[PDB]
């Protein structure tokens, strides 16, 4: 019986193995890009040209 | 290389590469062109914007979804869709990456055909496969038994799975999904005085649905409730002030989901078509689907859902059965992660399409052995 | 070395090395192809599942056992079943035991033959013996004479012997057994309501034979009685619930038994073949049988069967004459104890068909003087 009930968690150990090990292809998305800020030093234009 | 895991589904692409946890682009799949005239010269005014860029100029756009229920009704925006979704959502030219595209069941022959021949033909990939999307959702909880009712956004579905044998005569396919939800929603509303009509403004309703409407335990008692007191009375702020007031249409949105006669459909609700479901299997493999219901997609995710339907089936089943409902935090994206999963296995790595097998038989491929 | 004795039997394959008390390994004899299709990949599904392994996938598995009635109609599944006996439920190679199979009276010699055949080329074995199945189970009750009435699942046969002399114009084989009245009973038990179709319902069914059935002592007393009153009616759960109530089914499906006449066949009843395998005896060796009948076999573990076939025979038999029914409580493997016992024997230990005699005269050596 200990034997028969084993191979069942035996069984379920490779679905374990493909949700847990794979998500390890990549994790680095959470990383957030720059999105700097200008500290009233980004104003270097006059109302010139608004088309291009 | 690394396998491109997409999964068009029907209100929000979701895509990444094989074997992350999450898909890197997630955006809505509307097609918007301008309806105005425009009078600014050299503004650079496109004449279709895709995807999330459409979520934001959405008030002078006319959106429309490429696919209305699991089928794909036009194919040229599905096209446009797909496209900006493999250059700019991920910028990685198909040509030397396999794509994993889902796709419901019982859908339309044409509809998968088309499908192979746009991505062997137009983007030119590798190699391509199609996977029902409930055996993903499967894939992603751990299990290799058990019954999953995919609720998602277009089509819900219910594909009862015993020890990795599908069993192909027990599929209960039914079309109320989260867009019919949004429908009665926003004409449930019109009952206190507001109006929404444009197609731009079904967007504001899904957005009042997603973060006000919850399932309740007992229907006849919160109906009793509402009446009586005001408790339960949440407002929220539409896009421009004028805050409203939602009562008892919280709780009656997605009501529908358990009895479709609400929106005049006649079939019975989710929680008798999975009972139904489960009694056309085998005698001997009941307890186990019994044990194992499963819960996906993005509808099943109202607050308070996993145990209604709970309740109905225990109420339905007999009463020395188990009834368990597995509902996972990450249900949204499940059907994703079961793809990563399932693209990242070595024993599958020669079911693809090979695109000289393609180059054999033709589109009608997909229907053959390599299924 | 020890000798394996082997017992092929139809239902149940009873196994296990020479000189102990009980089989070491007992698992039913069924070989279920999967039916279904099949989704998750690398589950690691294997193409047949034989012995105890298929009796709990069998929701999903279509049995079929390989021997019908005592002779063997699919050779191929009869080899994989000796092939797991060996290897799985025993792990001893067969290269380094002799074997002692078993075989029904009255069959047809291409099976002996073929049986013989297969365990020399095949699994190899060094020598091999057939013996018949009824001379063991008078082994195990410690007796020299004696009629012994052996009713497997498979065929209901009646050897008599006396003084070690066995008495061949005087066997009387019948085909109806366990199988037969597990039919019959899955046939009786639709005039309440309950349908079992499916192979795998029929192992359902009969384990409702097993727990709840037993012999009446009167029948027609017994029927009028379930009639009136409900003091019989029991009730038994399913494996997934809806318990159900089985009336005067319960002593009128082992009924067949002493009225072949319920499914058909036209022979008497074992109460009647007895007597006549009995009186086709000599005139002075009846007292003898009449003192001295056994039982073995599954089937006549019935609660109350050594009861009512004692007053069926003294109803027939003289009323001088005293008739006694040895049921000993091991009945099930009484068969494979005197199979342990024969050959555990030192006398015995030259009657093996030994591997170069095979050579010298092929497989039809198994007829001659080594029987
Ligand atoms: N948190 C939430 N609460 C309630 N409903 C939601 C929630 N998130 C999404 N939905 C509904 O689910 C839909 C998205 O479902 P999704 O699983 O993306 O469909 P698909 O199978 O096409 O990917 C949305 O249209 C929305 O109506
Ligand atoms: N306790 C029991 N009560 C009633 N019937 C039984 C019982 N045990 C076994 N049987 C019947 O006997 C059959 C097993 O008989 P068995 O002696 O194993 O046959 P064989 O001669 O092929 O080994 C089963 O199919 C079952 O129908
Ligand atoms: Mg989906
Ligand atoms: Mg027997």
């Amino acid at each position: 019986l200990g034997t028969r009930a084993k191979e069942s968690l035996d069984l379920r150990a490779h679905l374990k193995q493909v949700k847990k090990e794979d998500i390890e292809k990549e994790n680095r998305e959470v990383g957030d890009w720059r999105k700097n800020i200008d500290a009233l030093s980004g104003m270097e234009g006059r109302k010139k040209k608004f088309e291009g | 290389t690394t396998a491109l895991v997409c999964d068009n589904g029907s209100g929000l692409v979701k895509a990444g590469f094989a074997g992350d946890d999450a898909p890197r682009a997630v955006f809505p799949s509307i097609v918007g062109r301008p309806r105005h005239q425009g009078v600014m010269v050299g503004m650079g005014q496109k004449d279709s914007y895709v995807g999330d860029e459409a979520q934001s100029k959405r008030g002078i756009l006319t959106l429309k979804y490429p696919i209305e229920h699991g089928i794909i009704t036009n194919w040229d925006d599905m096209e446009k869709i797909w496209h900006h979704t493999f250059y700019n959502e991920l910028r990685v030219a198909p040509e030397e990456h396999p794509t994993l595209l889902t796709e419901a069941p019982l859908n339309p022959k044409a509809n998968r055909e088309k499908m192979t021949q746009i991505m062997f033909e137009t983007f030119n990939v590798p190699a391509m496969y199609v996977a029902i999307q409930a055996v993903l959702s499967l894939y992603a909880s751990g299990r290799t038994t058990g019954i999953v009712l995919d609720s998602g956004d277009g089509v819900t579905h219910n594909v009862p799975i015993y020890e990795g044998y599908a069993l192909p005569h027990a599929i209960m396919r039914l079309d109320l999904a989260g867009r019919d939800l949004t429908d009665y929603l926003m004409k449930i509303l019109t009952e206190r005085g507001y109006s929404f009509v444009t197609t731009a403004e079904r967007e504001i309703v899904r957005d009042i649905k997603e973060k006000l409407c919850y399932v309740a335990l007992d229907f006849e008692n919160e109906m009793a409730t509402a009446a009586s007191s005001s408790s339960l009375e949440k407002s929220y702020e539409l896009p421009d002030g004028q805050v409203i007031t939602i009562g008892n249409e919280r709780f009656r949105c997605p009501e529908t989901l358990f009895q479709p006669s609400f929106i005049g459909m006649e079939s019975a609700g989710i929680h008798e078509t999975t009972y139904n479901s489960i009694m056309k299997c085998d005698i001997d493999i009941r307890k186990d689907l019994y044990a194992n219901n499963v819960l996906s997609g993005g509808t099943t995710m109202y607050p308070g859902i996993a145990d209604r339907m709970q309740k109905e089936i225990t109420a339905l089943a007999p009463s020395t059965m188990k009834i368990k409902i597995i509902a996972p935090p990450e249900r949204k994206y499940s059907v994703w992660i079961g793809g990563s999963i399932l693209a990242s296995l070595s024993t599958f790595q020669q079911m693809w399409i090979s695109k000289q097998e393609y180059d054999e038989a033709g589109p009608s491929i997909v229907h053959r052995k390599c299924f």
